C-alpha cells in the first residue's frame, strides 16, 4: 500500500473466501520481524473463518509492543492484542519510505487516554485529554492536551525511532465453513500402472485407464452396485477415468 | 418474467443479515447484507457475501445443513393455464452458498406495472431409478401406501404376487401415571418456625 | 531548495503514439511526487501520485515511474483528448514547488506562415496612438519568432504577441505582433517592417511598407 | 466525491484587501488539511497558503508570506484566506485542494479541486471598446486571397465579443486571445481571410459588444 494510516487509526481489513499462500510472504526474507500460537512453518494447510489485517506504521523501538501481553504507549492507547492472540506479527523497515526530509507529520500516535484500550480497540478521538480538573472547553491548554501526538519521521533519525511498516494477520475460528485454507498443490498424471491416487481427498489404489462412461456435469465419481468406487473426473482436466 | 426475487431471514428490517437475491434485466444479485425491506417489496417495471454477473414452468427447492444453503432448480417449457402439471423431472443443484445464516422465514419478489405455488419438505425415505445416463427417472415413496412399502422393502419397482412382510404394528402409551402410598410423618418445621 | 525542471516544454505527436514526460527535481524527493494534467478551461486534475500509483479515474495507460530525483510520466496511447499541459509538483519539502509545465500538441507537416501587414488606419491616426499589425496565419508548428524592424533598425519592448490555439480542422496555428508607439514617434519614420523565419520557410520572410 | 465551492474573488484597487472563501462538504473538515493555491492567467500552478486541520500550523509560500492569512472553522465547516496588499501580481485564480487521505499536519498531495475564483488587481475603471478597421490588401497578384480585420482597443475590463457581420461569414476568422496593454487596458484583433476578387463587392462589418460598458459597435473596412 502507498500511505498505511496511523497507530492510533490501525487499518483493519477483512479476507475471507480466498486461497492464501502464507509460504511465499514466509519465503520472503523481506520483513525486519516475522512473529507467529500458531506455527509459520508451512501451514498453509489449515482452514480459518477469516483473516484480519491490521496495519500501521511505528517506529522500530515500538515495533515489540505488538504481541499478546504488552504494554506501553501504542500497547495501551492505540493498538492492543488479546492475550490469547492467534495469527502472526510482521515489520519491516520503512525508512525509505515513511521518512521525509524536514520531517514526515502524517503518522500521529496517542500518548493521552483516560484509560488502556480493550483487545483489537481504535481509539480515533480528537477530544483534549483532561489531565487535571479543568475541563479543556474544546481547546489544548493547560492540564489540557491533545491526545494526538505526530511523529517526526526523517531519514536521519535513529532506527529505533525510524519509521516501521507493521501488519498483523488475525486467523478467526467460530462454527463457520471457514473458507480460506490456501494450499492445494497438486501432482501430474499416470495411467496403466498400479500407483496410489488421492482426488479431491478420495484416496485409493489402483489403475487408472481411460473410460467411455458420460457422466453429469455436476457429478465426479462413479460407484457399482457394492458402493464401491469405480470410475473418477479429473478435477484439473474434465475427463471419466476407470479404476481397476 | 413477473417474479425476479426472494428475500430469507429471521428479522428481514435490516437488523440481522437477511439473503437476497434479485434478477434485473441480465444480471442476477445475490447479497446477504442487512438491507432495509420495503413493508411491500417489489420493483417497478454490514455485508460478508456479494455476488454479481403460461409458458415457462421453473422449479427451485432451497434448504440449509450445517451453515450451507443449498439451491437446486430446474427449467422446462409448458403450455397450461389452469395449474400445476403433472409429470416428473428430477432437479440437480446448481448453488452452495457457505454462509450460515439462521433463518426461519422468507418473502418473494415481484415486479408491478403469473401464479405460482409452495411447498414444505419432512423428512422421508425414497427410491430411485437410475437410466444408463446416471438420470433419475422415476421414484417412489416409501411410506405413501402399503403398495409403496412393499415396493421398497424388495428393491424394486415390480412386485410379484403373493404375500409379503413390511413393517410391525404397535400402539401408544396415552399417557403417564404415578401412584404413591399417602403423605406420613410431616416433619415438624412448625415447631421451630413458629 | 526544491525548485524542479520538466521537459520537453511542448511537444508534438499522433494519435495512438507513446509521450515521454521527464522532471527532476533538486534535491532527492523519495516518492513524494505528483504528475498533473490540465486542458484549457478547466482545473487541474491529478494523473500520478506517490511515483507511480495511478488515479482511479484516469485511464490506465498513464504510467509513472523512476525515484528520489529523476521521474517520468509516460502515455502509451495517445488520443484527441490526451493533447494539455502536464505539470509535476513535489509533496515533501515546503513549500511546495511545480514544475515547469509541458504542452502536448498534435504531429502535422510544416507550413510556411501566410504573413499579412496591417498599417494603423486612418481612424487609429486621430487617437495619437499607431498600431501596425503583423498576421501569420496557418503555420506550424507554434515557434515563430516574429521581430519588427523600422528603417531596418532591430525594435524590442515595443511589440505584444497574441497566437491563437492549435486549430482544430488541419492543426496549425495563427498569430498578431502589434507594434504599439506613440503618434509624433510614428511620424518620425518612413519605412515599417515585420520579418518571421519559420522551420516552413527556407529563408527568412520580410515584408515591409511605406508610411502614405 | 466531495464537494469544494471557492467565493470572494473579484477586481480591487491595488493595495487593497480580499477575503476568499472554501465550502467544503462531504467530509469531515477537521481531519483533512485544505491548501490555498494560485494559477496565473498565462503562468502554470504554484502553491500559496496551508492549513493543518486545525489551524495550529500555517504554511505560505514565499512571495505570499507576511501579507496572507489562512484560518478553517469546522462548525461552519469552511475555509477563509485573507489577503492584503494585493499587487497586480495577485491577478490569478485561486483553487482550494485537498488530499483524498486523512491528513492533519502536511497536504501533500491535491487530489480534489474546485472550481477557482479569479482575483483581479488593477487601476483602470469601466470603459468600451474602441474599433478600428485593418485593410485587407493593396494588390491582388500575392495569390488572389487578402487578410483584413479589425482591431480592438482600450477596453475594461473583459470581455469584448466580435461578431463579424453578426456570424454570417465565418471562414477563415482569427480572434487571437485576449492580451492584456501596459496601461491596464486591453487589446484584440479579428483578422479573416477573403478572396481578392470579392474586397469592395461584398459588404462586410466588424460588430463588437461590450456588456460592462453595455456598447455595441459596427465597423467597416475598406482597402
Ligand atoms: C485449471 O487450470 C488448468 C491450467 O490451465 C486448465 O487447463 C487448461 O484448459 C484449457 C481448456 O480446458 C486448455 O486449452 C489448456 O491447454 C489447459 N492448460 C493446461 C496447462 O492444462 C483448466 O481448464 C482449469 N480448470 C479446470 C476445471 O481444470
Amino acid at each position: 500500500a502507498t500511505r498505511f494510516a496511523s497507530v492510533y487509526a490501525w487499518n483493519r481489513k477483512r479476507i475471507s473466501n480466498c486461497v492464501a499462500d502464507y509460504s511465499v510472504l514466509y519465503n520472503s526474507a523481506s520483513f525486519s520481524t516475522f512473529k507467529c500460537g500458531v506455527s509459520p512453518t508451512k501451514l498453509n494447510d489449515l482452514c480459518f473463518t477469516n483473516v484480519y489485517a491490521d496495519s500501521f506504521v511505528i517506529r522500530g523501538d515500538e515495533v515489540r509492543q505488538i504481541a499478546p501481553g504488552q504494554t506501553g504507549k501504542i500497547a495501551d492507547y492505540n493498538y492492543k492484542l488479546p492475550d490469547d492472540f492467534t495469527g502472526c506479527v510482521i515489520a519491516w523497515n520503512s525508512n525509505n519510505l515513511d521518512s521525509k526530509v524536514g520531517g514526515n507529520y502524517n503518522y500521529l500516535y496517542r500518548l493521552f487516554r483516560k484509560s488502556n484500550l480493550k483487545p483489537f480497540e481504535r481509539d480515533i478521538s480528537t477530544e483534549i485529554y483532561q489531565a487535571g480538573s479543568t475541563p479543556c472547553n474544546g481547546v489544548e491548554g493547560f492540564n489540557c492536551y491533545f491526545p494526538l501526538q505526530s511523529y517526526g519521521f526523517q531519514p536521519t533519525n535513529g532506527v529505533g525511532y525510524q519509521p516501521y511498516r507493521v501488519v498483523v494477520l488475525s486467523f478467526e475460528l467460530l462454527h463457520a465453513p471457514a473458507t480460506v485454507c490456501g494450499p492445494k498443490k497438486s501432482t501430474n498424471l499416470v495411467k496403466n500402472k498400479c500407483v496410489n491416487f488421492n482426488f479431491n481427498g478420495l484416496t485409493g489404489t489402483g489403475v487408472l485407464t481411460e473410460s467411455n462412461k458420460k457422466f453429469l456435469p455436476f457429478q465426479q465419481f462413479g460407484r457399482d452396485i457394492a458402493d464401491t468406487t469405480d470410475a473418477v473426473r479429473d478435477p484439473q482436466t474434465l475427463e471419466i477415468l476407470d479404476i481397476t | 418474467n413477473i417474479i425476479r426475487g426472494w428475500i430469507f431471514g429471521t428479522t428481514l428490517d435490516s437488523k440481522t443479515q437477511s439473503l437476497l437475491i434479485v434478477n434485473n434485466a441480465t444480471n442476477v444479485v445475490i447479497k446477504v447484507c442487512e438491507f432495509q425491506f420495503c413493508n411491500d417489496p417489489f420493483l417497478g417495471v454490514n455485508c460478508t457475501f456479494e455476488y454479481v454477473s403460461f409458458k415457462n414452468l421453473r422449479e427451485f427447492v432451497f434448504k440449509n445443513i450445517d451453515g450451507y444453503f443449498k439451491i437446486y432448480s430446474k427449467h422446462t417449457p409448458i403450455n397450461l393455464v389452469r395449474d400445476l402439471p403433472q409429470g416428473f423431472s428430477a432437479l440437480e443443484p446448481l448453488v452452495d452458498l457457505p454462509i450460515g445464516i439462521n433463518i426461519t422465514r422468507f418473502q418473494t419478489l415481484l415486479a408491478l406495472h403469473a401464479a405460482y405455488y409452495v411447498g414444505y419438505l419432512q423428512p422421508r425415505t425414497f427410491l430411485l431409478k437410475y437410466n444408463e445416463n446416471g438420470t433419475i427417472t422415476d421414484a417412489v415413496d416409501c411410506a405413501l401406501d402399503p403398495l409403496s412399502e412393499t415396493k421398497c422393502t424388495l428393491k424394486s419397482f415390480t412386485v410379484e404376487k403373493g404375500i409379503y412382510q413390511t413393517s410391525n404394528f404397535r400402539v401408544q402409551p396415552t399417557e403417564s401415571i404415578v401412584r404413591f402410598p399417602n403423605i406420613t410423618n410431616l416433619c415438624p418445621f412448625g415447631e421451630v418456625f413458629n | 531548495d526544491i525548485q524542479m525542471t520538466q521537459s520537453p516544454s511542448s511537444v508534438s505527436a499522433s494519435v495512438g503514439d507513446s509521450v515521454t514526460i521527464t522532471c527532476r527535481a533538486s534535491q532527492g524527493i523519495s516518492r513524494w511526487l505528483a504528475w498533473y494534467q490540465q486542458r484549457p478551461g478547466k482545473a487541474p486534475k491529478l494523473l500520478i501520485y506517490a511515483a507511480g500509483n495511478l488515479e482511479t479515474g484516469v485511464p490506465s495507460r498513464f504510467s509513472g515511474s523512476g525515484s528520489g530525483t529523476d521521474f517520468t510520466l509516460t502515455i502509451s496511447d495517445l488520443q484527441a483528448e490526451d493533447f494539455a499541459t502536464y505539470y509535476c509538483q513535489q509533496a515533501d519539502s515546503f513549500p511546495l514547488t511545480f514544475g515547469g509545465g509541458t504542452k502536448v500538441d498534435i504531429k502535422r507537416t510544416v507550413a510556411a506562415p501566410s504573413v499579412f501587414i496591417f498599417p494603423p488606419s486612418d481612424e487609429q491616426l486621430k487617437s495619437g496612438t499607431a498600431s501596425v499589425v503583423c498576421l501569420l496565419n496557418n503555420f506550424y508548428p507554434r515557434e515563430a519568432k516574429v521581430q519588427w524592424k523600422v528603417d531596418n533598425a532591430l525594435q524590442s519592448g515595443n511589440s505584444q504577441e497574441s497566437v491563437t490555439e492549435q486549430d482544430s480542422k488541419d492543426s496549425t496555428y495563427s498569430l498578431s505582433s502589434t507594434l504599439t508607439l506613440s503618434k509624433a514617434d510614428y511620424e518620425k519614420h518612413k519605412v515599417y517592417a515585420c520579418e518571421v523565419t519559420h522551420q516552413g520557410l527556407s529563408s527568412p520572410v520580410t515584408k515591409s511598407f511605406n508610411r502614405g | 466525491q466531495v464537494q469544494l465551492v471557492e467565493s470572494g474573488g473579484g477586481l480591487v484597487q491595488p493595495g487593497g484587501s480580499l477575503r476568499l472563501s472554501c465550502a467544503a462538504s462531504g467530509f469531515t473538515f477537521s481531519s483533512y488539511a485544505m491548501s490555498w493555491v494560485r494559477q496565473a492567467p498565462g503562468k502554470g500552478l504554484e502553491w500559496v497558503s496551508a492549513i493543518s486541520g486545525s489551524g495550529g500550523s500555517t504554511y505560505y509560500a514565499d512571495s505570499v508570506k507576511g501579507r496572507f492569512t489562512i484560518s478553517r472553522d469546522n462548525s461552519k465547516n469552511t475555509l477563509y484566506l485573507q489577503m492584503n496588499s494585493l499587487r497586480a501580481e495577485d491577478t490569478a485564480v485561486y483553487y482550494c485542494a485537498k488530499d483524498h487521505l486523512i491528513t492533519m499536519v502536511q497536504p501533500e498531495y491535491f487530489h480534489h479541486w474546485g472550481q477557482g475564483t479569479l482575483v483581479t488587481v488593477s487601476s483602470a475603471s469601466t470603459k468600451g471598446p474602441s474599433v478600428f478597421p485593418l485593410a485587407p490588401s493593396s494588390k491582388s497578384t500575392s495569390g488572389g486571397t487578402a487578410a483584413l480585420g479589425c482591431l480592438v482597443k482600450d477596453y475594461f475590463p473583459e470581455p469584448v465579443t466580435v461578431s463579424w457581420n453578426s456570424g454570417a461569414l465565418t471562414s477563415g476568422v482569427h480572434t487571437f486571445p485576449a492580451v492584456l496593454q501596459s496601461s491596464g487596458l486591453y487589446s484584440l484583433s479579428s483578422v479573416v481571410t477573403v478572396p481578392s476578387s470579392s474586397l469592395g463587392t461584398q459588404t462586410y462589418i466588424c460588430n463588437v459588444n461590450h456588456k460592462p460598458s453595455n456598447t455595441k459597435v459596427d465597423k467597416r473596412v475598406e482597402p
